[PDB]
């Protein structure tokens, strides 16, 4: 009967955050702090309409917010953020109690400097 | 046997049947049927003769395969549109398997091969309780799931069960086989009008249960297996004879007597449809299954067979059996003729 | 964030797979190109043959049956 | 199929051990039955018990405690019944 | 008394009775239910913003919403 | 590399079982006043090599069978259980991380019951059938107890992953919050391995022998993971593997050491003792280990 | 007969094992949640006969959500057509991973 | 004395010491110093699938941190 | 070793049901039901299957066939194959071969249905955030919502105990 | 239609015919009843898994435990029949004629 109304390939081109998983998992909480304020727009769109192919502008918005956040954490302290997530990477499933002292180090970096 | 254990087993029979009555989930109905089986197995083999053992074996095999085919029908129902609500089904195949499962559960013509064999080698109390609750338990389920059944199923099983309980029945003097073939014929009657007005089916269920309770109570008042023992009961006591007369004639269904009232209302709300040849066939077979009742009455209370002494000895002892409740059930079962508009007491 | 990447990826497979279907079925009569079989105007969750259809074995076996017997 | 690979390797190596071990050198009681059925029924009650450590994280804890104690209590009543009523005697 | 008669049964009844009673006198059962309730499985779903309600805080740093503090402090 | 992992698990089992035979003979010899086997080379490792290859050499039992296929089908099942039962056991990194492993343990114990019953039926005339029937009874009567006790000791930890067990053993040993439950569990392991002080008084005798001793080492490794042990700092698994091996070896020596000095029980005493003393006590410990985590505000983080 | 002590005592002890979309212990849906909600709202204040003859469209939508029969029929027809045209040889296929 | 039984138990314990240690060495070798990612839930497997998808090598151990942000 | 492994294990499953529905001696029947239960465990674990298929394995292949083989050992003898048994096995293999041949080289096979004939990688989850293996939390109900169900189940097992002892000479 | 359901329904008919026609021993009949039980278990479990019918996922294990205790009752009945007779054939039961 009725045909679907798919979006085009012009909206299906956002600069995708092609980052890996352990760095994204370790960089979650402060990403919840600074960013993730305008993506509850996306969450409320997803739970008031059960229809992606519609809320994709806010998906592009959370994509650019996460990329902007990782740009901002890339430019400043820390570069031992790399040491922190590679300390937490090879520990099986990533328990956050594993590398706790360097978690304190990254917190002290980002707190005293940003 | 302990009396505490028997009270427990009666509690579990009542629990299983009430779970079948009250639940809305399919698993709970299956649990109720299974628990009814598990509890009703040690009511049989109440003695330790091998007759009751083989009877319980046959009963367990047929009852368990009926239970599992019922579960097959339910899992087909959820292979199609799937929810656990006792309602209209969603497959003619699932309804076919389910009504054949319940036809195995309660006494039907392709499936009646276990009923006289299970009733012959057991005492009277086990036969009474199995007839009452094992013909009460599926009727609630059929009353529920009537609006999605191919009618040829129910009507074929009803016609053939009435004529098998008729024709098989002219040959046995084993009174348990007589009552079992009567059960087959009446269950055909009580299943026949399921898709037209089930008030008649449940009223016929009430009347049949009260009648069979009267009949088996009269047999428990003086332990008999054959008709010659009933002629000895004629010699020893006269009031049992007129009770056998009235209760056999009310199993026969004559219009002065209360056993006619379930036939007549069936014929009424069957012939308000375009079914006329099917009522006259069913009522001709209802004339047929009166003949073994009538030769039984001729053997008991009207002609008289020669008697044996030591009935002279049994004269010196007045009767000392306890009846559970015989006279109340008797006059409730036989003088109920002018109370036909207690039809609408039911729905 | 994972949710947004997941939604963009499943809509990416939807768009590319219906493009593949529109390329591939222009011989059969009938055949509207992108009909849901369903009637309501709602985004149903696809069935892992609408997503991972005609991918020839390797990715569908590593995607569906991955966690089921991965350790 | 990874544990099926392990099962296949163990099965094939066991058959190699057996067949290379073989090509090279050339009435009853009721008391027997009661213990098995007692095993069967208490094992089914174990099957009812054993999802208890799955369940202990819910918002209905007192009810879970009550019905878990009811299950072990029923199992204990069955045990004590066949204990007192000469079910396992000699 | 029966402590000499069937002793393991009496010990079983004793630990059974204390297992029955002991959740009544218990200063930790409300702690158990708060721990068990305060762990989310699904997504904490947002809502359409406000009818200018002094609840449902906008930043996840804002402590106006109901949070947990007895977790970190044992 | 995965088949290399499987072969590095199931190649040292023959080494472990044969050296366990020499160790049990030497340890019984020194519980007794005997030295040896030490004439066969230095202290006799070539002595298990030699008697293993001797029993391979020695001519088999002539059939005398009923369903040759069934007769071979029972010990092949016993030895493939003994091989397939070291897969989820964590010394620090197990071969397969599972959602649940302990129910797999109990299920494969029941498959060992199948092995005993099939060998008993396919063996011989009626007297060995009665003996193996009593053996199946006294084996099956304890899988109630061991599964009950294992359930009550994991209930302190809530999850079945068993790496959560090696996490939750970090602070104290689990022998301290459950000593009597662990003690009864150890008695149940003596029951499942079917040794003295419990009676059992075939072909191939070496394969049934192999299944026996791999079952023993299996239960010892599962004990050492289950009730004691120590921590595991990552990027150094040799430390936990050393401490695990030392504790499992001490416990297996204690196991044979308990075997060394006790007479076998009467059979009706065995059933009587199990039912009327372990079964109410297991129920008591289960109901107290149910009602206690709801008391002490400690229900486990079952993720 | 069917009785109603279930409704009479006010203890709804058996209505939660019954359908989907009753509240799961963690608030998750099933696979066909919304189809059920619209179907139940279609056939609620209804005498189960105009449920048979009026809510047919949404019931067929729910059934084809639940089993996905004809959608698999369409996908299977696409697979068989793809097989016969790759057997033919026209456009050695760029529907996999690349052009 | 029991000095003459400790070689037997010692060699058999070494035969029990070997397979888990060699297995853990093969675990650490087959992912480049990483541990093999355990998988019990659909959440962990989908996270692992997007991790091996974004890596470019179709391999989940490279772990691609912070050097593909901008 | 490929995609249709669920279908192939189903073939071995129905072969096992034929293999003891041909009526052998009941210890061969117990062997056939053990093999059938193992491959049914394989099928349901292929659907995953994380708890329930390992759960059946302790009950049927852990507690039921043990007592079936026990009762085969203690009650019946069957002391010595036959035409009828192996002939029914041949006809069952023929019926399975015919049905699966018509599944393979045609569209669909209909008893009275429309079985859409191809191997089932469809349908399946589209990689959702499960996080608790939904079987696990489902069966981790029955103690909050499950008031009536576990009560009548345990009560039925208790009545089963008293029934067994009565028939086997209560008290 | 999730094609495997056809094979499991055909397997149900296999187990049902094996339950109905049975020559000599009652144990084969009871074991094919158990096979039918396993068939219903597997079929309903695959349905509930693919449905994500996650609230009432109790059906497989509870159907299993109930029909398992049914099989226990059948074992006790077969032991009683084999105890009061020599064997457990379908024959030597022709007494109590219908």
């Amino acid at each position: 009967p009725g045909i679907v109304e798919l979006p085009s390939l012009e909206d299906l081109k956002v600069q995708e955050v092609k980052v890996s998983s352990s760095v994204l998992k370790a960089a979650a909480h402060h990403y919840g702090a600074q960013c993730d304020k305008p993506n509850k727009e996306f969450m409320l769109c997803r739970w008031e309409e059960k229809d992606p192919r519609r809320c994709l502008e806010e998906g592009k918005l959370v994509n650019q917010c996460a990329l902007e956040f990782f740009r901002q954490i890339k430019r400043h302290c820390a570069e031992p953020f790399t040491e922190y997530w590679t300390c937490i990477d090879y520990s099986g499933l990533q328990l956050f109690r594993r590398c706790r002292k360097e978690q304190a180090q990254f917190d002290k970096c980002v707190l005293d400097k940003l | 046997m302990n009396p505490i254990i028997l009270i427990i087993i009666l509690m579990t029979v009542m629990l299983g049947t009430i779970i079948v009555m009250i639940s809305t989930h399919w698993l709970l109905i299956w649990i109720g049927f299974e628990m009814n089986m598990l509890a009703i197995i040690p009511i049989m083999m109440k003695k330790h003769n091998p007759r009751a053992t083989e009877a319980s074996t046959k009963y367990f095999l047929t009852q368990s395969t009926a239970s599992m085919l019922l579960m097959m029908a339910i899992i087909i129902n959820l292979m199609f549109s799937g929810q656990w609500t006792v309602m209209k089904l969603f497959n003619p195949m699932a309804s076919m398997l389910m009504t054949m499962a319940l036809a195995m559960k309660l006494g039907m013509a392709p499936f009646h091969f276990w009923v006289p064999e299970v009733t012959q080698g057991i005492p009277l109390s086990s036969g009474l309780i199995l007839l009452t609750w094992q013909k009460l338990a599926p009727m609630s389920v059929l009353y529920q799931i009537l609006p999605s059944i191919n009618l040829d199923l129910i009507l074929t099983l009803s016609i053939l069960s009435i004529t098998i309980g008729g024709w098989g029945g002219l040959n046995q003097t084993q009174l348990r086989k007589i009552m079992a073939y009567s059960s087959i014929a009446h269950m055909g009657w009580m299943t026949a009008v399921l898709l037209y007005n089930p008030t008649m089916t449940l009223l016929n269920l009430i009347i049949y249960i009260i009648m069979t309770s009267t009949m088996f109570t009269l047999f428990m008042a003086n332990s008999t297996t054959t008709t010659l023992s009933l002629s000895h009961t004629w010699n020893k006591a006269p009031i049992m004879t007129i009770l056998v007369l009235i209760t056999l004639l009310s199993m026969g269904g004559l219009p002065p007597l209360s056993g006619f009232m379930p036939k007549w209302m069936i014929i009424q709300e069957m012939t308000k449809n375009d079914s006329i040849i099917l009522p006259t066939l069913m009522a001709i077979t209802a004339l047929l299954n009166l003949y073994f009742y009538m030769r039984l009455t001729y053997s008991t209370a009207l002609t008289m067979f020669p008697s044996t002494n030591n009935m002279k000895m049994k004269w010196q002892f007045p009767t000392t059996k306890r009846m559970t409740l015989l006279p109340t059930m008797t006059v409730l079962s036989t003088m109920l003729l002018p109370l036909t508009p207690i039809l609408s007491i039911l729905e | 964030l994972l949710q947004a990447e997941k939604d963009r990826r499943v809509l990416q497979m939807l768009r590319e797979n219906l493009e593949e279907e529109a390329t591939i079925m222009k011989d059969v009569p009938g055949w509207k190109v992108g009909e849901s079989v369903f009637h309501t105007t709602r985004w149903v969750t696809p069935m892992m043959g609408e997503l991972y259809g005609l991918r020839t074995g390797e990715e569908i076996l590593s995607s569906t049956y991955g966690f089921i017997w991965y350790t | 199929m990874n544990l099926m690979i392990t099962l296949l390797t163990n099965f094939t190596l066991a058959t190699l051990l057996v067949t290379i071990a073989f090509w090279l050198p050339q009435p009853f009681s009721m008391k027997f039955f009661l213990v098995a059925i007692t095993f069967l029924l208490f094992d089914l009650e174990i099957a009812l018990l054993l999802p208890l450590p799955w369940a202990s994280q819910t918002t209905n804890l007192n009810t879970m405690l009550t019905m878990a104690l009811l299950l072990i209590f029923l199992l204990a009543v069955s045990l004590a019944y066949e204990w007192t009523q000469k079910g396992l005697e000699w | 008394n029966v402590w000499a008669k069937e002793p393991v049964l009496v010990a079983s009844f004793a630990i059974a009775g204390l297992a029955v009673i002991l959740p009544t006198l218990s200063p930790y059962t409300k702690y158990s239910l708060m721990i068990n309730r305060a762990t989310p499985y699904n997504y904490p779903v947002p809502l359409r913003d406000d009818g200018n309600m002094p609840d449902v805080p906008s930043h996840p740093q804002d402590p106006q919403g109901p949070s947990l503090e007895w977790l970190k402090r044992l | 590399m995965f088949m290399i992992n499987v072969l590095t698990l199931i190649i040292p089992i023959l080494l472990a079982v044969a050296f366990l035979t020499l160790v049990e003979r030497k340890v019984l010899g020194y519980m007794q006043f005997r030295k040896g086997p030490n004439v066969v080379g230095p202290y006799g490792l070539l002595q298990p090599i030699a008697d293993a290859i001797k029993l391979f050499i020695k001519e088999p039992l002539r059939p005398a069978t009923s369903s040759i296929s069934m007769f071979i089908l029972a010990p092949i099942l016993a030895l493939t259980l003994a091989l397939t039962m070291w897969i989820p056991l964590p010394m620090p990194y197990p071969l397969i991380n599972m959602n649940l492993g302990v129910l797999f343990m109990l299920a494969m114990s029941s498959l060992a019951v199948y092995s005993i019953l099939w060998s008993g039926w396919a063996s011989n005339s009626k007297y060995a059938l009665i003996g193996a029937l009593r053996a199946v009874a006294q084996t099956i009567s304890y899988e109630v107890t061991l599964a009950i006790i294992l359930l009550s000791v994991l209930l302190m930890n809530g999850s079945f992953t068993l790496s959560t067990l090696i996490i939750t053993q970090e602070q104290v040993w689990l022998i301290f919050p459950a000593w009597p439950l662990a003690m009864m569990w150890f008695i149940s392991t003596l029951a499942e391995t079917n040794r003295a002080p419990f009676d059992l008084t075939a072909g191939p005798f070496a394969l049934f022998f192999m299944a026996e001793y791999a079952n023993i080492i299996m239960m010892n490794i599962f004990t050492t993971t289950l009730f004691l042990g120590a921590f595991h700092n990552p990027y150094m698994p040799e430390l936990y593997t050393i401490n695990f091996t030392i504790k499992s070896l001490l416990l297996s020596i204690t196991f044979l050491w308990i075997r060394a000095s006790y007479p076998r029980f009467r059979y009706d005493q065995l059933m009587h003792l199990l039912w009327k003393n372990f079964l109410p006590l297991t129920l008591a410990l289960c109901m107290w280990h149910v009602s206690l985590p709801i008391l002490l505000s400690s229900i486990p983080p079952q993720t | 007969p069917f009785f109603d002590v279930q409704k009479k005592l006010g203890v709804d002890l058996d209505h939660w094992m019954t359908i989907q979309s009753a509240e799961q212990p963690h608030r998750i849906p099933a696979r066909c949640h919304a189809f059920e909600k619209e179907w139940i709202e279609c056939a609620h204040g209804i005498g189960s006969i105009r449920a048979e003859k009026e809510c047919k469209i949404e019931f067929e939508d729910f059934r084809e959500c639940l089993l996905r029969q004809k959608t698999m029929k369409r996908l299977n027809a696409i697979k068989r057509q793809r097989d016969k045209l790759i057997k033919e040889g026209k456009y050695t296929p760029p529907p996999h991973h690349s052009g | 004395m029991w000095f003459e039984v400790l070689p037997g138990i010692a060699v058999m314990g070494v035969c029990l010491f070997i397979p888990g240690m060699a297995t853990a060495r093969i675990h650490r070798f087959s992912n480049g110093g990483r541990e093999k990612r355990v998988a019990h839930y659909s959440y962990q497997w989908y996270l692992m699938e997007r991790d091996r998808r974004v890596s470019g090598v179709n391999r989940y151990y490279v772990s691609k941190g912070l050097e593909n942000i901008d | 070793m490929m995609t249709y492994i669920v279908f192939i294990l189903s073939i071995i499953f129905v072969m096992g049901f034929v293999g003891f529905s041909s009526k052998p001696s009941p210890i061969y029947g117990g062997l056939g039901l053990i093999v059938s239960g193992g491959v049914g465990c394989g099928i349901v674990l292929n659907f995953g299957g994380s708890f329930l298929g390992l759960m059946v394995f302790l009950i049927y292949l852990g507690g039921m066939m043990v007592v079936f083989g026990y009762t085969t050992a203690m009650a019946t003898e069957q002391y010595p194959s036959n035409k009828v048994v192996l002939g029914t096995f041949i006809t069952g293999l023929l019926m399975e071969f015919l049905m699966v041949y018509y599944v393979l080289k045609d569209k669909e096979v209909e008893i009275v249905f429309k079985f859409n004939g191809m191997g089932d990688w469809v349908i399946y989850d589209t990689g959702d955030s499960g996080f608790f293996s939904e079987e696990a939390m489902g069966i981790a109900a029955l103690y909050s919502y499950g008031t009536w169900l576990v009560i009548v189940t345990g009560w039925s097992l208790l009545i089963g105990v008293v029934v067994i002892m009565e028939i086997t000479r209560g008290n | 239609m999730s094609l495997v359901y056809m094979n499991i329904m055909m397997a149900f008919t296999v187990s049902l015919t094996g339950l109905l026609m049975y020559r000599s021993h009652l144990m084969s009949s009871l074991l094919c009843l158990e096979g039918m039980m396993l068939s219903l278990f597997i079929l309903a479990t695959l349905m509930i898994l693919n449905s994500h019918f996650t609230l009432a996922s109790m059906m497989p294990i509870i159907l299993l435990v109930f029909a398992a205790c049914e099989a226990a009752l059948g074992l006790s009945l077969l032991v009683m029949v084999s105890n009061t007779y020599g064997t457990d054939y379908v024959q030597n039961l022709n007494l109590l004629q219908c």
